């Protein structure tokens, strides 16, 4: 995006520490991570950083 | 709330004029007040 966030960063951003919200975020994150292993598996989706250098783990 | 309702009247030597909030139609055959909110209430 303009801020540098990828699909995985947005799922961290939209979380708000809620029961249903956390379950939805976790399910979607796991599904996207699994689907990333079938399409272009030569790259890692959990290493792309924003314009601030943060990764999804650090951003969380 | 009490302080707001008291100040809105104005000073005793100069009384002000009050104003409403929002404006809509009758919504079918009604000065409303918009309130946004965010909720993941099971869609």
């Amino acid at each position: 995006d303009s801020l540098g966030n990828t699909v995985l960063h947005a799922l961290v951003m939209i979380a708000d520490n809620s029961p249903e919200n956390s379950a939805l975020v976790i399910h979607m994150y796991d599904g996207l991570l699994q689907m990333g292993a079938r399409l272009c598996p030569t790259v890692q989706l959990e290493e792309i950083s924003n314009h601030q250098g943060l990764t999804p783990l650090k951003l969380a | 709330a009490i302080s707001v309702l008291e100040m809105e009247n104005g000073y005793w030597w100069c009384r002000r004029k009050k104003h409403r909030e929002g404006r809509l139609l009758k919504v079918g055959t009604r000065w409303c007040f918009r309130v946004e909110e965010v909720n993941w209430a099971a869609w």
